């Protein structure tokens, strides 16, 4: 019996690698294509790519091939998945299928290996700092108080309550106002005010005028991978650090933002560089200290990032490479002071990244419907609509929790073991696949698969239940 | 005879301690039953404890004061044989499963000592109609002594063991014994034995490093006296546990207290006395950074590029005495202090420079610095100083910041008469007067390879000419108090030890 | 190649005395449309049904497609020497052949029906990527239709196939 066995999955934080094996029995293993097919929770089956083990020719898709690699071992009939940078999007459940070329189907998938990209990169590291309110408007002269809630205790070592509530005005860099517990930075007015103690902080602004809108993000000091919080955009009811010029890339390509440093003895102050998603809060992705060279990179890039220095010209670069769609953000290159973290910050780059996303190139699969519900006996039909002509399409039937099994091969062949019920047709771009009789152990979802051209594209699924 | 100082621990390094100089802690099976003598306590915490062979505690420790016999909470306890407890007091106290103690006396058992005497809970002694107390008082202790008072070298009761040096007459020095034995425990060894090392005292330990050194000035170790700050090489900043640190952080200020050699590289910058946020360090206060005085030696490399103001030198590292460069900042400079606002340079004692080349730059405020002739203290051919953009030369001789007169033209690292490399006269200590107190002044010293010598304290000063000739009473000329033969001396040798410690009338 | 399933009724009729190509349309004969670079080049109301190209001594090149009472059929790729189009690069008897169509998957390549590029044990026969190497060229022996498709999709699925006779 052909069996594909995935393997090396597990738990691991955002941005580290890790390294998968599908071990090839029951056929020769250079003799037939191994394809990696990814399934996130609650979507469909994405295809990967495929390796050859014959030849060691690979084809991915656009989306993870500057973080995936794939590899075969012929002396171990196994092939290897190796991914790096793996982020939470990637947190699925992988399976291995080798690839019948004359049948033009994926014929034997692999039982798959579930991957969690979850782990709070060690726990303490990703201190939750929820916000209280969020994007709670105040009118002028009030007394606005904004609590923030540690996931950790926010006292370290030190004792020192390494916390802060940083200010970002519409379209500036952030700026520090409390400089510890309660304090306030030079230049930031009385106004504001804090107060805080264990996981319990608040930030208040008992006079709030224009100069007050903004969002208030709070960082937390006390964690090694320093961590702001999701944030709360308040609304209404010298030296100085240059960026470099905002650029956009395509997907899988590198980045090197740019900042100059003067006003300051370069070598003497750790540049830390902080990176604010869009629609997210921002994060520290590592530092470097001007003289050193000497890199401390945060988990979410630990294997996507590198921090360069020009202490000559008094100027610090940071490449990160491998750009993907959800890395596009302006990385805002910050100098972490004293006793106060972020202290004065960079105009930073915006980097945009993202491909054309094949929304016409990509032939796309579009199954109806998408959930059907039917008696023992009723005849169902299954709709897959293709975005370009394919020339056949590929039936499959997954059980929950249970692998992909292929149905309908050639849009109009049934596999071994299917029964005479179940029938494909349809050409080009428009396909049916029709059970003329639902049994009860026919409970399952249905995709259908073009194979024209690489990415192999999969339906939404069709959920069939008995009612 | 073995000796000793979790339960299984105890029972195991002391079943076969025969004698055990430090205490017997025996708290909460029969793993003990040839213990003769105890130079200390008994820590006795608990009700078959044989204790048979006790015979002695010195008291030389006690659980809270003159507590040597300490119970608590043993009726098969026999310590028939511990009939006098020395130098302590019996704390035979909370005996509540102890049988046909009470029947027995229990001062006996103790000399002199029942003020401090508390005990609750002829006759017979322990477990056993078969023990007797075995009157022997109502040196030996234990009933040629058993035990000796203070100590028993093989069988003799001594109260000092023969003293590893004796006084020489023939020599008219206090010379060595040639039957010299150090005192192991209560027992004189010929040979310090058990790898102990010779003591201040003379009693051999196996650990002298309070306040002291070990040393090997003959065939077995001996515990010296610590030279100042005695050597404690710590890693520093770049190796060890700090290996990752990039400057001697607050955090990491206290650990190299009293570290001697630096073996990694000291390499203070801006953050450190600035105070560091994301390494997660508060601000070093600059008088914490005194803790460093006790360096002398770095091997590795000082870049000491921010220093507290208020200091006008670098006081802090002002007994560096090799900075070798093992390993280098930027490859090239060992010393490098740059870009801060010290008066004089101060690193009075730095005198190997060994590999790197040395630049001391931009400290627009550091004068003296210039004159230093860097091609001694350089070490390696491939150094080349770069004293460069400090202070005005030119402003620095008109505004008088120059060295003091009395230095040798070799250059000066500070105004002061301590800071010079060389003395243009001879130097007293650290600093170098305009002239030694050959024949005016108070220390009377005496010149030796450019050096001021204070002569013995025991010699007076004379009037004429030169007061003593080198280091050393014999060496002075004139002495007011006593002198011994053709030494100068103190007192004269009245209880001395001589062939039998006899006490050497001497002279009158 | 010999199937002309997928639409490829487009073939070159190897039956001729002479130098001659002669291509043959698989439609429905009631009259025969052919159409050269998408530009049309005759038109046989019955009777005959064969193209003459010319003799093969003129290199005739193009793609070429016919048509009955139905659509046009799908292009034949003729390559002599003696929608992208496949490559055809010679350097002395060494013969590049390109896939038109590179989405960067495994691209197979067949000769007359015979898939090959695949097995290393030939070094007269080399795969990289879409780019299928042919040394020491043997005019009747390699000559014939060749087509690409990555793996997974069925050969007649592929746009054309080529069409290639040179003398090397």
């Amino acid at each position: 019996q052909v069996q594909l066995v995935q393997s090396g999955g597990g738990v691991v934080q955002p941005g580290r690698s890790l390294r998968l094996s599908c071990k090839a029995s029951g056929y020769t293993f250079t003799r037939y294509t191994m394809h990696w097919v990814r399934q996130a929770p609650g979507k469909g089956l994405e295809w990967i790519g495929y390796i050859n083990p014959s030849r060691g020719y690979t084809n991915y898709n656009q989306k993870v091939k500057d973080r995936f690699t794939i590899s075969r071992d012929n002396s171990k009939n196994t092939a290897f998945l190796q991914m790096d940078s793996l982020r939470p999007e990637d947190t699925g459940v992988y399976f291995c299928a080798r690839y019948y070329d004359d049948h033009y189907s994926l014929d034997y998938w692999g039982q798959g290996t579930p991957v969690t990209v979850s782990s709070a990169g060690g726990g303490g590291s990703d201190i939750v700092m929820t916000q209280s309110p969020l994007s709670l408007p105040v009118t002028p002269g009030e007394p606005a108080s904004i609590s923030c809630r540690s996931s950790q205790n926010i006292v370290h070592n030190n004792g020192i309550t390494y916390l802060e509530w940083y200010l970002q005005k519409p379209g500036q860099s952030p700026q520090l106002l409390i400089y510890k517990v309660s304090d306030r930075f030079s230049g930031v007015p009385d106004r504001f005010s804090g107060s805080g103690s264990g996981t319990d902080f608040t930030l208040k602004i008992s006079r709030v005028e224009a100069e007050d809108v903004g969002v208030y993000y709070c960082f937390q000091g006390s964690h090694i991978p320093p961590t702001f919080g999701q944030g709360t955009k308040v609304e209404i009811k010298q030296v100085q650090l240059v960026q470099s010029g905002a650029e956009v890339k395509k997907p899988g390509a590198s980045v090197k933002v740019s900042c100059k440093a003067s006003g300051y003895t370069f070598t003497s102050y750790w540049m830390h560089w902080v990176r604010q998603a869009p629609g997210q809060g921002l994060e520290w992705m590592g530092n470097i200290w001007p003289g050193s060279g000497g890199t401390n990179y945060a988990e979410k890039f630990k294997n996507r990032v590198t921090m360069t220095r020009d202490t000559s010209i008094s100027t610090a670069y940071m490449e990160l490479s491998r750009l993907r769609s959800d890395d596009t953000a302006v990385y805002y290159c910050a100098r972490s002071g004293g006793p106060y973290f972020f202290d004065y910050w960079g105009q930073g780059t915006l980097v945009t990244v993202s491909s054309a996303g094949g929304g016409g190139s990509d032939i796309q699969m579009t199954q109806s419907p998408s959930s059907l519900s039917a008696s023992v006996g009723d005849r169902v039909t299954i709709t897959c609509s293709a975005s370009s002509s394919v020339s056949y399409m590929n039936w499959y039937q997954q059980t929950p929790g249970k692998a992909p099994k292929r149905w309908i091969y050639d849009t109009s062949k049934l596999a071994s073991g299917v029964p005479s019920r179940f029938s494909g047709s349809g050409s080009g771009t428009d396909y049916t696949f029709t059970i003329s009789s639902l049994q009860p152990e026919d409970i399952a979802t249905y995709y259908c698969q073009q194979w024209s051209s690489n990415p192999f594209t999969f339906g939404q699924g069709t959920k069939l239940q008995i009612t | 005879k073995k000796v000793c100082q979790h339960f299984l621990s105890l029972q195991r390094m002391f079943n076969n301690c025969e004698v055990v100089l430090g205490n017997l802690e025996i708290t909460y099976l029969s793993f003990l039953k040839t213990i003769q003598e105890v130079a200390g306590y008994v820590l006795i915490a608990l009700e078959r404890i044989p204790l048979e062979n006790l015979q002695i505690i010195r008291g030389n420790m006690y659980y809270e004061n003159s507590y040597a016999l300490a119970v608590l909470s043993l009726k098969e306890l026999p310590m028939r044989n511990l009939q006098e407890i020395l130098h302590g007091a019996v704390r035979f106290s909370n005996n509540p499963a102890l049988c046909n103690v009470e029947s027995i006396q229990w001062r006996d058992i103790v000399s002199s000592d029942f003020l401090s005497n508390m005990s609750m809970d002829g006759s017979c002694w322990g477990a056993g109609e078969e023990n007797c107390q075995k009157l022997t008082k109502i040196q030996c202790a234990a009933g040629d002594c058993l035990v000796c008072r203070k100590f028993r070298d093989e069988a003799t009761c001594k109260d000092t063991c023969p003293p590893l040096m004796l006084y020489n007459p023939t020599t008219y020095q206090m010379d060595v014994n040639p039957e010299g034995k150090y005192s192991f425990g209560a027992t004189c060894v010929k040979k310090c034995p058990r790898n102990y090392v010779v003591t201040d005292h003379g009693s051999c330990v196996r650990a002298c490093g309070a306040d002291s050194y070990e040393m090997e000035e003959d065939g077995v170790r001996k515990c010296k006296k610590c030279e100042g700050p005695c050597r404690k090489v710590c890693n520093g900043i770049g190796i060890g546990e700090f290996k990752d640190s990039l400057s001697i952080n607050a955090t990491n200020i206290k650990h190299f207290k009293n570290c001697t050699s630096i073996s990694g590289d000291l390499h203070i910058l801006p953050v450190a006395f600035r105070g560091d946020s994301f390494t997660h360090t508060p601000p070093l206060d600059p008088q914490e950074l005194d803790i460093l005085k006790t360096v002398k030696e770095i091997t590795g490399f000082l870049l000491i590029q921010a220093w507290p103001e208020n200091r006008t030198d670098l006081h802090a590292f002002e007994n560096l005495e090799i900075i070798r460069g093992r390993t280098k900042q930027h490859g090239q400079f060992s010393l490098a202090v740059v870009s801060l606002n010290i008066t004089s340079l101060g690193l009075r004692s730095l005198k190997e420079i060994s590999d790197g080349d040395v630049i001391i730059s931009g400290n627009k405020n550091l004068c003296y610095a210039n004159t230093i002739n860097w091609k001694k203290l350089f070490g390696t051919s491939g150094q080349k100083t770069k004293i460069i953009s400090n202070r005005g030369e030119n402003s620095c001789k008109a505004t008088g910041q120059v060295c003091h007169a009395l230095c040798s033209p070799e250059g000066c690292w500070g105004p002061e008469p301590r800071d010079c490399v060389s003395c243009r006269n001879v130097s007293r200590g650290r600093e170098c007067v305009d002239k030694c107190n050959l024949l005016e002044g108070e220390p009377r010293e005496f010149v030796e390879n450019s050096e001021c010598i204070q002569c013995h304290p025991e010699c007076l000063p004379q009037a004429m000419n030169i007061t003593c000739t080198g280091r050393g009473p014999d060496n002075c000329i004139q002495c007011a108090h006593y002198i011994d033969g053709p030494h100068c001396v103190k007192t004269c040798p009245a209880g001395v030890m001589g062939e039998n410690n006899t006490l050497v009338w001497k002279y009158a | 190649m010999q199937s002309i399933k997928g639409n490829h009724l487009v073939k070159v009729y190897d039956y001729q005395e002479d130098g001659s190509v002669l291509l043959t349309c698989d439609a429905e004969a009631k009259n025969i449309t052919w159409f050269k670079d998408g530009k049309m080049i005759g038109f046989l109301t019955e009777d005959k049904k064969k193209w003459n190209l010319g003799s093969n001594a003129k290199d005739p090149r193009g793609m070429y497609q016919c048509k009955g009472s139905q659509n046009k059929s799908k292009p034949l790729q003729v390559y002599y020497r003696m929608q992208t189009p496949y490559k055809v690069s010679i350097s002395g008897t060494t013969v590049i052949l390109t896939c038109p169509q590179y989405p960067g998957s495994e691209i197979l390549w067949q000769h007359n029906d015979k898939n090959i590029g695949g097995d290393e044990d030939d070094k007269n026969i080399g795969s990289d990527e879409d780019h299928l190497s042919l040394k020491e060229f043997s005019e009747l022996e390699q000559s014939g239709y060749y087509v690409c498709y990555p793996r997974g999709s069925k050969p007649e699925d592929a746009n054309f196939y080529l069409y290639l006779r040179a003398r090397v």
